[PDB]
């Protein structure tokens, strides 16, 4: 709850560049791949 | 007849985030750039009048 937490969120959206960089040099969708990117990841804390 | 001072345009944003939540689909991110493009308005008069944006916003939101 301060203004320092409102740039670790921009810090948490901006690193999600790699896996959507990913996406489009392989031609899949970004938002589709990111979506699952977001389902899984709850549950899998790692190496998914 | 409408009320302006930057209330049109906060009125307007607040309720597109909430259409976006379960008309998800692949536009859901096309909503929220419309709702944060209509936040812009408040921000530059928070800018010309020399006040915090996110403090101005925030309470206008809440």
């Amino acid at each position: 709850e301060g203004v320092q937490a409102f740039i670790w969120q921009e810090f948490a959206s901006a690193l999600e560049v790699i896996p959507t960089t990913l996406a489009e040099n392989a031609g899949l969708n970004s938002i589709k791949v990111v979506t699952e990117l977001r389902s899984k990841h709850e549950n899998g804390e790692l190496n998914d | 007849v409408v009320y302006g001072g930057g209330a049109a345009e906060v009125t307007m944003s607040l309720a597109v985030s909430e259409e976006a939540d379960k008309q998800r689909g692949i536009d859901q991110y096309a909503f929220r750039g419309f709702a944060q493009a209509l936040d812009t308005i408040p921000m530059t008069l928070a800018e010309n009048s020399g006040l915090d944006p996110i403090g101005t916003l925030s309470t206008l939101k809440s």
